[PDB]
C-alpha cells in the first residue's frame, strides 16, 4: 500500500476534486490497515477502529458535496473574462 | 496575552455538539410531521410559510454553479489558510 | 483575543437575546 | 531571479502608522471644543445650537478615525 | 427639518427648461431625456421630486448593509483559479446492467 | 456548538429583588433627553417620538449594572465581544430606520440631497447623498466601536497598572527600612495618586459613553422628525 | 397531495450529494427557477392590475394627470389613454382591509397554485430521470425513506481516475 | 415615634426641581418632600 | 382602571410589549438571532485546541478524541452500521483478511 | 403583597443560584481533566440503518 | 370578560342557529347597503364619490377626511329606514367579527380549534346572533360593556394627556370646555359648554391625523376587532 | 523562489508608532483647556457650563487615546 | 524556506518612537499656560480659579505623557 501526497506543498498545484479523492482514499487506506490489525489481534473492530471510520465518514462528506462546475457557454464566459492576457501576463510575471 | 486572556466568560457550564444535517434532518421530520395532517390544506399560508421559503433556498443551492471552490462548512481543520481540505 | 472572536458568538450572543426579550419585561413591570 | 519574500511583522508597522492618523483626529476635536467654550462665552444663550454642533462635528471627525481603525485592526489581523 | 409642501401644477418649470450634461434637450432631442440621468436629476429637483434620487441610494446602501452583505461574503463565488477544474460530465449515470427500480403507477 | 454559560448580575439580581419589591420614585436619568424631545411649546410630532424612553431605560440599566460593577476586581463583562455589541446596535439602529422607512413616505428622504439647486446635481449633490447615506451606517458602526474600545482599552490600561502597583508593593515595600526608603514612599504615593485618577476616570468615562451610546440613537431618531404647529 | 414534504429529505440529500447531480438534473433545477421567476412575475403583474383597478378616481386623475416628467409627447398620450379607460366605467374601488384582499388574496392563490403545480412537475422529471438522482428519488417514493450512500452502493459512475474505490 | 419611611424623595431638592410647585411651602419657606 | 403592566401577567404582557409596542425591534431581532445560529454556530476541532480551553488543549489526553470516539461508538452500535463493508476500507472482505493474514 | 411574595422566592432563587454558581459549579473543560465536562455530541441518529 | 365554561356551553348550542340567523342577517344587510351604496354614488358630491385623497401636513399620508370622504344623506329616509340603517350596523360588527374568526381559520387550517373553543368560551368576540334567549343576550350585552369599560379610559387618557403636554387651550371658554370634556361619568356635562372643545382639537389633530395607536384604542372601545 | 520570514522585533517598532498618536492627544487636550480660561476670563459667571463642556470634551479625546493605547498593548503583549 | 529570526536592538527603535509622544504633551501645556497667561491679563480677579483649571489640565496631561511613558519603560526593559 502506498499514502498518497496531501501536503500544502503538494495540494497547491493540484484540482479539488483530486485532492478530495486522495484524501478519502487515504481515509480508506488507514481504516483497512487498523481493520486489518484488529483482526489480526482478534478483537473486536469496533471498539478500535472507531476513529478511522469516523475519519472515513468525513472525508466521504466532503467529497460527495463538491460537484465540479460544467463548461457551458456562462461559464466559459466568465472564465475568459477574468482570465485575459494582460492577467494571464502578470501572473505568470509574479513570482508568488 | 496574559492581559488579553482577562476579557472571558467566567461562569461556561458546559458544551454541547451537534451536527448540522443531525438536528437538520431532526427538524424537517418535526416539520413534516406537524404539516401532514389533512386539516392543513397545503394552500394555506401556514403551510406555504413552512415549506417555499425552504424549497427556494434548497433550489438556489442546486442551481449553483460556482467556478471557485468553497471549502467544506465543517472541516475538522479551517485554521490553515493553505489547505482548503 | 476572545472578544474579537467568533468560533462561539452565537451562544454568546443568546445573553443578550435573553435579556431583551424575557428580563426586560419583568424590569418594565 | 525573482525571489519571493513572505515577512510576517510587516504587519505590525504598518498597523503603528495608521494609528498615527488619530493624532489628526484628537487635535481636531480638541479644536472644535475649544471653539465651543469661546462661542459659549461670546453668546452664551446660543449654548444649545453650539452645542450639537460640536457634537455633529465631533461625529464626523470620529468617523474618519475609525476608517483609520478599520485598517489598522484590518491589517493587525493580516 | 421643515414641513415639505409639494409644488402647485403652476409652479413647476416647464420641461424644455430642464439642462442635460452637454445642453437642453429641446425639440428634436426630446427621445435623448429618457437617456440623459442628468437631465432626469435636473428635472426632478425642478419637480421638487428628490426623493427619486435620495430613495433609491439609501434603500440601496440598507439592501447592501442588511442582505446582500453577508450573502456575498458567505455565498459569493470567488475569482476562478488559473487552471481550471472543469467537469468532465461522466458522474451520476447508473452503471451498466443495473435493473432500477419501476416509478410509481 | 452549544455554549451553557450565566451572566455575571446573579447577585445584582438578587440585590435588585429585594431593594425594588415596593416603588420608589426616579429622578436621576444618566439620558434625561430622551424624555424631552421638543423645547419650544405647541410643537407636537404624530411620529410616535416616545418610544425610545423604555428601550432607553433598560440599555441604561444593564449597561450600568455590567459596566460600573467592572471596576471592582476580577468582575466580568459576560457581553464584551465586537460582534456582540454589533448585534446590539444593529437591533437598536436598524430597528428605528426601519420604523422610518416602513412609513412609505418617501419625501421624508429629501433632505439627504444636500445642497441647493445651485449646486450641480450630478456631480456634487449626488456625490453627497451617496456620502450620506454612507455616513448613517458609519454612524452605526461607529457608535457600537467605540463603545467596545472604550471598555476594553480601559479594562488593559486598570489591569497593567495593578500588575505594576502588586509587584512594586510586594518585592520592594523592604526598602521602607533601608536607606533608600524615601524613593519608595514618593514612588508609593505616585501609585496611589495614578490608582485613584484612573479609578475616578473609568467611572466617569463609563457613564459618559452610556450617555453618547444612548445620545447617537436619538440623534438617529431626530433627524426624521418633523414637528408640526398647533393653530 | 403535499409534494414539498417528500422533496425535502430529497433536495437536502442531493445537496449533501451534489457531486453526483448530473448535467440533466442540473438543467431541471435551472428551468425550476426559471418558472419561480415567472411564476412571481405574473403574480406581480396580476396585483398590479388588481391595485391599478381598484385605486380611487382622484387617485389616477393625480397620477395619470399633468404635469409630466419628461413631457415628450407619448408619455402625455399614453397616460391620457389609460386615465379615460379606467375614469370611463364604473369601478369598485374599496378601501383597507377589502382592497388588502382584493389585491392579495388573488395573487397569493395564483402564486401557491404555480408552485404547487411546478413542484409537481420537478417531481415528475426526477422521476423519469435515469440517472443516480432519479433512482433516489424512486426509492423514496416506494420505501418513503431517503438511502443515503446510494450512489456508492449501487456504485454509481464516476470519472476514470477515480475508479478505484469501486475496484472491490 | 416610628422609624419608618415616608413618601419617597428620590434624592431631588423640592425647592429646585422643575414641579417645585405641586410641593406646599410651609412657614420656614422648605417645601413639602410630599404632597 | 385597566393597564397592561399591571392587570396582565407576565407572558401576556411580554406578548403585548413585543407585538403593540416594539414590534419592529423583536422582528429583527429574531432575524439577527437567525442569522448568528445560521452562520456563526460551527466551531471546527483546530479552532477549540487554539482558542477553545481556558488554560490551553491538554494534549497528554485529547479530549477531543475520546468525544470524537464515543461519538462514533455510539452511532455504529444504535445504527447497525458494518464498518468492515468495502466501501469503508475500499477493498473487498477477503483482500482485508488476506491483508491480516500478511501483517 | 403579590409583588412582595414574588420577590421573596425569586431572591431565594437567585441566592441559591448564585451560592451554586460561584463555590460548587466546576468549570467545564478542565485541563486536567479532574473537574467540569469536556462536551459531547447530542442528537445522535439511532435506529436508522439507511442513514449510513 | 373572562372566559367560562357555561358561556362556552351556550355558544357550542347555539353555533349552528347563530351560523343560519348570521347568514339571513347578511342576506338582509347586502341589500340594505347595496341600496345605500347606490344612493351614495349617485346622489354623493363629486369629492366623496371620487374618494378624494387627503395628505398628513408632515409625513403626506393619505387618511379619511371628515369633511370631504364623511358625507350624510339628507334624504335617505325615502329609500333606507332607520330600523335598517340599525341593522347594517349591528351587522357590520357581526361581520367584522365573524371574518376576522373566518380568516384566521383559512389561515391556519385546522390548528385554529383550541382557538375556537377559547373563543366560545368568550362572549366579547362572539355575534349577537349567537344569542337565543334574553338572558343570553343580556350577558352578550354586559360582555361587550366590559370591553368598552376596559378600553375606553386609556383613549381618553391617552387623548388628554398627549394634548396637555403638547398644547394648551387659546381662551378661557376653551379652558372650560377642556377641562369638562373628560369629567367622569357621575356628573353630567353641558354639550354647549364642551362643544368648543371640537374646533380647539380640529386646530390641534382632525380626524385625518389620527395617531395609530390611538386609533387601536377606539377600535378597542368600540368592539371592533384590532388583530 | 518560494521564502518565508518572521521577525520577533518588528512588533516592537509598531508599538511606538502607535504611541505617537497620544502626541494628538495630549495637545487636544491643552487646546481645550487653553480656551476654557479664556471663556472664563469673560464670562465668569457662566463657568459652570464651561467646565462641564471641557470635561466633556477631554473625555471624547482620552477615547481617541484609549483606542491607540489598546493597540500599543496588543503589538507589545502580543 | 521558513527563518525565525530575532533582532536584539530593535526594542531601542519603539522605545524612541514612543518618547516622541512627549512632544503633544509639552506643546499642550504650553498652551495651556499660554492661554493662562491671557485670561490672568483679562480677568485678574479670577487668577486663583483659573490657575486650578490650568493645573488641573495639566495633570490630565502629564498622565497622557505616563501613558506613553509607560510604553517606552516596558519596551526598553522588555
Ligand atoms: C444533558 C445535560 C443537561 C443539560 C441539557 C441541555 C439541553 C439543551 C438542548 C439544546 C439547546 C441548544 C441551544 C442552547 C443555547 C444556550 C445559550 C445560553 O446558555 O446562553 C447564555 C444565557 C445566559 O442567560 P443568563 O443571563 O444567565 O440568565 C438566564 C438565567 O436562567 C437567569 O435568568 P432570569 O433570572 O432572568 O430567569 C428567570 C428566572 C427568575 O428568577 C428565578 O426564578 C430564580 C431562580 C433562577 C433559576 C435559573 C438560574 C439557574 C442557576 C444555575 C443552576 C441552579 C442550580 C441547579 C442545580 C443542578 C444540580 C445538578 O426564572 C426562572 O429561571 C424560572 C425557572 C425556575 C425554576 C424553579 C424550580 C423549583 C423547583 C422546586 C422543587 C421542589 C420539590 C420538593 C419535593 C419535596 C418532596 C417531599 O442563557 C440563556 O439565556 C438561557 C439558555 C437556555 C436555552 C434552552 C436550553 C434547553 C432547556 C434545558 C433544560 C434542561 C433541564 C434538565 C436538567 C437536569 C439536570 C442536569
Ligand atoms: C414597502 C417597504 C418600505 C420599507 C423598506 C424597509 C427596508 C429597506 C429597503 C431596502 C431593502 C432592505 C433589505 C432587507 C431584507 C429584505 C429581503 C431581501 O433583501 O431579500 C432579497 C433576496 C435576494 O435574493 P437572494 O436570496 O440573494 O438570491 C439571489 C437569487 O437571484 C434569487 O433567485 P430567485 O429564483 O429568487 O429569483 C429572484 C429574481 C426576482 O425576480 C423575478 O423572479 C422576476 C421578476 C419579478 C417581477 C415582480 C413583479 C414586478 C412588476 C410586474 C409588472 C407590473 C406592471 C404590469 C402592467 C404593465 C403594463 C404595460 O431576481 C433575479 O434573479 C434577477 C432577474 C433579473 C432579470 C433581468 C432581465 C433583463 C430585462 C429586465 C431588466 C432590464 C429592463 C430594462 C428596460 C429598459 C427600458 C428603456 O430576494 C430577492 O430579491 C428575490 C426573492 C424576492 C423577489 C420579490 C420580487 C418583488 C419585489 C418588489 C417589487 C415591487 C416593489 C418595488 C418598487 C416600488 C415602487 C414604488
Ligand atoms: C405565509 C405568507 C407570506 C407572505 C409574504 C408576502 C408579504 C406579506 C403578505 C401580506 C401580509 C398582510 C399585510 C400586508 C400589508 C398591508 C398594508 C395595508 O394595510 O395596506 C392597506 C391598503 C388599503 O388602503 P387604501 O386606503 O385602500 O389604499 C392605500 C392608500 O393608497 C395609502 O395612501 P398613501 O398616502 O399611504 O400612499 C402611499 C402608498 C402608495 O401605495 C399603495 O398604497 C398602492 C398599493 C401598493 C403598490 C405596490 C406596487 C407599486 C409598483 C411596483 C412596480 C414594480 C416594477 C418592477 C419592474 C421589474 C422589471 C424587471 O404606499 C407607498 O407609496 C408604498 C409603495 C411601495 C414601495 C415598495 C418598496 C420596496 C423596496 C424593496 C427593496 C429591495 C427588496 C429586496 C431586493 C429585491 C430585488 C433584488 O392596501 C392596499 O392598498 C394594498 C394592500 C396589499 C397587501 C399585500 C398583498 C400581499 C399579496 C401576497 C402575494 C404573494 C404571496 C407569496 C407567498 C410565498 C409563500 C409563503
Ligand atoms: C382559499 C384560499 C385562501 C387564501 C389564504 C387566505 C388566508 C386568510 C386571509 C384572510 C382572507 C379573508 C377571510 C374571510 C373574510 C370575510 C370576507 C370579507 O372580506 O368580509 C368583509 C370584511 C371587509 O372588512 P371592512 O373593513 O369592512 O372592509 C372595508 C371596505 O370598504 C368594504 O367595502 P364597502 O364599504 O364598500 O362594503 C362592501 C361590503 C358590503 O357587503 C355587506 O355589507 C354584506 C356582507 C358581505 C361580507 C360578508 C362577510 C362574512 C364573513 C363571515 C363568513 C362566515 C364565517 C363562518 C365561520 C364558521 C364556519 C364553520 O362587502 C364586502 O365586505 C366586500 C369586500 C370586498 C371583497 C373581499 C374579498 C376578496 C377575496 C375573495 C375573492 C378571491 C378570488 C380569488 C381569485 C383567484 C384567481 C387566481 O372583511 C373583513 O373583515 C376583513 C378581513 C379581516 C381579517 C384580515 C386578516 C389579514 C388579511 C391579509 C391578507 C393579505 C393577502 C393574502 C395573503 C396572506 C398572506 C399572509
Ligand atoms: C369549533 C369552533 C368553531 C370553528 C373555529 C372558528 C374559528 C376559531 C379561531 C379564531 C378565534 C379568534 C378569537 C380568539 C380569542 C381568544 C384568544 C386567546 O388566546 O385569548 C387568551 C386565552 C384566554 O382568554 P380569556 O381567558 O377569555 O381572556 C380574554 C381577555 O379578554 C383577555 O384579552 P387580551 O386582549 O388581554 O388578550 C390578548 C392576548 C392573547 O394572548 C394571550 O393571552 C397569550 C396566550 C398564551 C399564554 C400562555 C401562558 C401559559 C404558558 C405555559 C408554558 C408551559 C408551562 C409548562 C407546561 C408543561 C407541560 C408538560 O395578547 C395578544 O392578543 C397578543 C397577540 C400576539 C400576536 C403574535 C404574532 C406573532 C407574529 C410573528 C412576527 C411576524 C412578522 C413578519 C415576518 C415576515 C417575514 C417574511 O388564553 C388561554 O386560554 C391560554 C391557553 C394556554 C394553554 C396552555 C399553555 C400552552 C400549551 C401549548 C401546547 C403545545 C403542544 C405542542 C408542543 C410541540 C412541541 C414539539
Ligand atoms: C429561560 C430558562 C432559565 C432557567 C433554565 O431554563 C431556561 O435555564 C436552563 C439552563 C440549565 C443549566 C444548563 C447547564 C448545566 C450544566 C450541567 O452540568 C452537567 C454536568 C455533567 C455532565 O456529564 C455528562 O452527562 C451526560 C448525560 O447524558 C453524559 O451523556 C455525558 O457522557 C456526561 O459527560 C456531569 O459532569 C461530570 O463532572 C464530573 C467532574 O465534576 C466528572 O464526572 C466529569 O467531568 C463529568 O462527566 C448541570 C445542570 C446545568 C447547571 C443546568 C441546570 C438547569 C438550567 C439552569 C435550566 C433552567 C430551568
Ligand atoms: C474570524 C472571522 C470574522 C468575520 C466577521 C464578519 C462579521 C460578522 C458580524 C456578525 C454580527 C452582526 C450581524 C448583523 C446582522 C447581519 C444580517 C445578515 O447579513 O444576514 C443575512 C442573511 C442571509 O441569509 P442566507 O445566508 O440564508 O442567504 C440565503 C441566500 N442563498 C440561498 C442564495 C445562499 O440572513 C439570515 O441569516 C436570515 C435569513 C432568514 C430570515 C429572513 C427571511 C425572509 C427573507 C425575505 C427575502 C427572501 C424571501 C422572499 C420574501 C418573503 C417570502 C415569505
Amino acid at each position: 500500500f502506498h499514502f498518497h501526497d496531501v501536503s500544502n506543498d503538494a495540494i497547491k498545484g493540484m484540482p479539488p476534486s483530486e485532492a478530495l479523492h486522495k484524501h478519502l482514499e487515504n481515509a480508506q487506506l488507514a481504516h483497512r490497515i487498523c481493520l486489518a490489525k484488529a483482526l489480526k489481534a482478534g478483537e473486536p473492530p469496533v471498539e478500535k477502529c472507531a476513529l478511522t471510520w469516523g475519519e472515513v465518514l468525513i472525508r466521504y462528506q466532503a467529497w460527495s458535496e463538491y460537484r465540479p462546475p460544467f463548461q457551458d457557454s456562462v461559464a466559459q464566459a466568465k472564465y475568459k473574462k477574468y482570465w485575459s492576457k494582460k492577467r494571464q501576463e502578470e501572473d505568470d510575471k509574479n513570482p508568488f | 496575552s496574559n492581559p488579553a486572556d482577562h476579557f472571558r466568560p467566567n461562569l461556561k457550564a458546559l458544551t454541547l455538539y451537534a451536527e448540522r444535517q443531525h438536528y437538520v434532518d431532526r427538524w424537517l421530520h418535526v416539520k413534516e410531521r406537524w404539516l401532514a395532517p389533512w386539516y392543513l390544506p397545503w394552500w394555506s399560508p401556514l403551510f406555504q410559510l413552512g415549506t417555499w421559503y425552504s424549497q427556494r433556498s434548497r433550489n438556489l443551492f442546486l442551481v449553483e454553479n460556482h467556478l471557485s471552490y468553497r471549502p467544506y462548512k465543517f472541516r475538522r481543520n479551517d485554521e490553515d489558510r493553505n489547505n482548503p481540505y | 483575543l476572545e472578544p474579537m472572536s467568533t468560533w462561539y458568538l452565537a451562544s454568546w450572543a443568546m445573553v443578550w437575546y435573553y435579556a431583551f426579550f424575557f428580563w426586560m419585561p419583568m424590569v418594565w413591570t | 531571479s525573482t525571489v519571493a519574500i513572505s515577512v510576517q511583522g510587516l504587519h505590525y508597522v504598518g498597523t503603528g502608522l495608521a494609528a498615527i492618523a488619530l493624532a489628526g483626529v484628537g487635535l481636531g476635536i480638541g479644536t472644535i471644543f475649544g471653539n465651543l467654550l469661546v462661542a459659549c462665552a461670546r453668546q452664551p444663550n446660543l449654548t444649545k445650537m453650539l452645542f450639537n454642533y460640536a457634537i455633529l462635528g465631533f461625529a464626523l471627525t470620529e468617523a474618519i478615525g475609525l476608517f483609520a481603525l478599520m485598517l489598522a485592526f484590518l491589517m493587525l489581523f493580516s | 427639518g421643515e414641513l415639505f409642501v409639494r409644488p402647485k401644477l403652476e409652479e413647476i418649470p416647464p420641461a424644455d427648461q430642464c439642462r442635460g450634461f452637454f445642453g437642453p434637450l429641446n425639440d428634436s432631442l426630446k427621445f435623448l431625456r429618457l437617456l440623459d440621468i442628468k437631465w432626469m436629476m435636473n428635472r426632478a429637483v425642478a419637480m421638487r421630486r428628490e426623493y427619486l434620487i435620495a430613495t433609491p441610494t439609501l434603500f440601496t446602501f440598507i439592501w447592501m448593509f442588511t442582505w446582500k452583505g453577508a450573502v456575498i461574503y458567505f455565498w459569493g463565488d470567488r475569482a476562478p483559479p488559473r487552471r481550471m477544474d472543469w467537469n468532465t460530465e461522466e458522474t451520476g449515470r447508473l452503471p451498466l446492467g443495473f435493473k432500477p427500480t419501476p416509478a410509481p403507477l | 456548538m452549544f455554549l451553557f454559560f450565566f451572566c455575571d448580575l446573579f447577585w445584582l439580581r438578587l440585590l435588585l429583588c429585594m431593594y425594588y419589591c415596593v416603588w420608589s420614585r426616579l429622578c436621576f436619568i444618566v439620558y434625561f433627553n430622551c424624555l424631552m424631545l421638543i423645547f419650544d411649546f405647541l410643537l407636537f410630532c404624530l411620529f410616535d417620538l416616545y418610544l425610545f424612553v423604555g428601550l432607553c431605560l433598560f440599555l441604561l440599566l444593564w449597561f450600568m449594572l455590567f459596566n460600573l460593577y467592572s471596576l471592582i476586581l476580577y468582575y466580568c463583562i459576560t457581553y464584551l465581544n465586537l460582534y456582540l455589541l454589533f448585534c446590539i446596535v444593529f437591533l437598536l439602529y436598524i430597528a428605528f430606520l426601519f420604523l422610518f422607512c416602513f412609513l412609505c413616505d418617501f419625501f421624508l428622504f429629501n433632505n439627504l440631497l444636500v445642497g441647493d439647486s445651485f449646486m450641480d446635481v450630478f456631480f456634487i449633490r449626488f456625490l453627497l447623498c451617496f456620502l450620506e447615506c454612507f455616513s448613517l451606517l458609519c454612524r452605526c458602526l461607529s457608535t457600537f466601536l467605540r463603545l467596545f474600545c472604550n471598555l476594553l482599552s480601559s479594562h488593559f490600561l486598570l489591569l497593567m497598572f495593578f500588575d505594576f502597583f502588586y509587584f512594586i508593593f510586594v518585592f520592594f515595600f523592604y526598602g521602607v527600612f533601608c536607606y533608600w526608603f524615601i524613593l519608595f514612599i514618593f514612588v508609593f504615593c505616585f501609585c496611589l495618586l495614578f490608582y485613584v485618577f484612573l479609578y475616578l476616570l473609568d467611572l466617569f468615562a463609563a457613564i459618559l459613553q452610556l450617555f453618547i451610546f444612548c445620545n447617537m440613537i436619538l440623534q438617529l431618531i431626530m433627524d426624521f422628525l418633523l414637528f408640526l404647529l398647533f393653530v | 397531495t403535499k409534494y414539498e414534504l417528500k422533496m425535502q429529505y430529497f433536495d437536502e440529500w442531493m445537496i449533501r450529494w451534489r457531486k453526483f447531480q448530473t448535467e440533466s438534473d442540473w438543467e431541471i433545477e435551472k428551468g425550476r427557477q426559471w418558472w419561480r421567476r415567472f411564476n412571481m412575475a405574473v403574480s406581480g403583474a396580476l396585483f398590479c392590475g388588481l391595485v391599478l383597478y381598484t385605486s380611487g378616481t382622484a387617485t389616477l386623475k393625480r397620477q395619470y394627470g399633468l404635469p409630466h416628467f419628461f413631457d415628450i409627447g407619448v408619455d402625455g398620450q399614453a397616460k391620457e389613454t389609460m386615465l379615460k379607460t379606467l375614469t370611463s366605467r364604473w369601478r369598485y374601488t374599496p378601501q383597507g382591509y377589502g382592497r388588502v384582499l382584493i389585491t392579495g388574496v388573488p395573487t397569493y392563490i395564483l402564486f401557491v397554485t404555480l408552485e404547487h403545480y411546478r413542484e409537481r412537475r420537478r417531481m415528475q422529471q426526477y422521476l423519469q430521470q435515469n440517472t443516480v438522482f432519479g433512482e433516489q428519488m424512486r426509492r423514496l417514493l416506494s420505501t418513503g425513506k431517503i438511502e443515503e450512500y446510494l450512489p456508492v452502493n449501487i456504485k454509481a459512475t464516476l470519472p476514470a481516475s477515480q475508479q478505484a474505490i469501486y475496484n472491490y | 415615634v416610628g422609624n419608618g419611611p415616608t413618601f419617597s424623595t428620590g434624592g431631588e431638592c423640592m425647592n429646585t426641581c422643575d414641579i417645585q410647585n405641586a410641593f406646599p411651602m410651609n412657614d420656614r419657606g422648605v417645601r413639602s418632600s410630599s404632597p | 382602571v385597566y393597564t397592561r403592566w399591571k392587570c396582565d401577567r407576565l407572558p401576556v404582557f411580554q406578548l403585548k410589549l413585543f407585538t403593540q409596542e416594539y414590534p419592529m425591534h423583536a422582528a429583527v431581532g429574531i432575524f439577527t438571532i437567525i442569522f448568528l445560529w445560521k452562520h456563526m454556530s460551527h466551531c471546527s476541532e483546530e479552532t477549540e485546541r487554539k482558542y477553545g480551553w481556558w488554560a490551553g488543549y491538554p494534549y497528554w489526553r485529547d479530549p477531543i478524541a475520546r468525544r470524537n470516539e464515543t461519538k462514533y461508538k455510539q452511532m455504529i452500535i444504535n445504527n447497525d452500521v458494518d464498518i468492515t463493508h468495502p466501501k469503508w476500507t475500499g477493498c473487498s472482505v477477503e483482500q482485508l483478511e488476506e491483508l491480516s493474514r500478511v501483517v | 403583597e403579590i409583588q412582595s411574595r414574588k420577590k421573596y422566592f425569586q431572591t431565594l432563587g437567585y441566592l441559591v443560584a448564585f451560592i451554586y454558581l460561584y463555590f460548587l459549579m466546576p468549570k467545564e473543560k478542565s485541563f486536567s481533566g479532574l473537574s467540569g465536562p469536556d462536551g459531547h455530541w447530542i442528537m445522535l441518529p439511532k435506529g436508522r440503518p439507511e442513514l449510513f | 370578560m373572562q372566559g367560562s365554561w357555561s358561556v362556552l356551553k351556550k355558544n357550542c348550542s347555539n353555533f349552528f342557529p347563530g351560523l343560519l340567523a348570521f347568514a339571513q342577517q347578511t342576506q338582509e344587510a347586502y341589500g340594505i347597503w347595496l341600496r345605500i351604496y347606490n344612493r351614495q354614488q349617485k346622489y354623493g358630491p363629486t369629492d366623496f364619490v371620487e374618494q378624494s385623497e387627503t395628505f398628513s401636513p408632515d409625513y403626506h399620508k393619505r387618511f379619511h377626511s371628515q369633511d370631504k370622504n364623511m358625507w350624510v344623506d339628507k334624504e335617505l329616509c325615502t329609500e333606507v329606514s332607520q330600523k335598517e340603517v340599525a341593522r347594517l350596523m349591528t351587522y357590520k360588527l357581526d361581520m367584522w367579527r365573524m371574518a376576522h374568526c373566518a380568516g384566521a381559520l383559512l389561515a391556519t387550517g385546522g390548528y385554529a380549534i383550541p382557538f375556537g373553543l377559547f373563543w366560545l368560551a368568550n362572549d366579547t368576540w362572539v355575534p349577537s346572533s349567537f344569542n337565543l334567549t334574553g338572558e343570553e343576550l343580556r350577558a352578550w350585552r354586559e360582555a361587550q360593556d366590559l370591553y368598552r369599560y376596559r378600553s375606553a379610559p386609556s383613549y381618553l387618557t391617552d387623548t388628554k394627556w398627549h394634548f396637555d403636554f403638547h398644547a394648551y387651550p387659546w381662551n378661557e371658554t376653551q379652558e372650560r370646555a377642556w377641562d369638562d370634556l373628560f369629567e367622569k361619568n357621575d356628573v353630567r356635562r353641558d354639550p354647549k359648554v364642551v362643544r368648543p372643545a371640537a374646533e380647539m382639537y380640529d386646530g390641534f389633530i382632525k380626524f385625518e391625523l389620527i395617531r395609530r395607536k390611538s386609533l387601536r384604542h377606539l377600535c378597542r372601545s368600540m368592539n371592533i376587532p384590532t388583530f
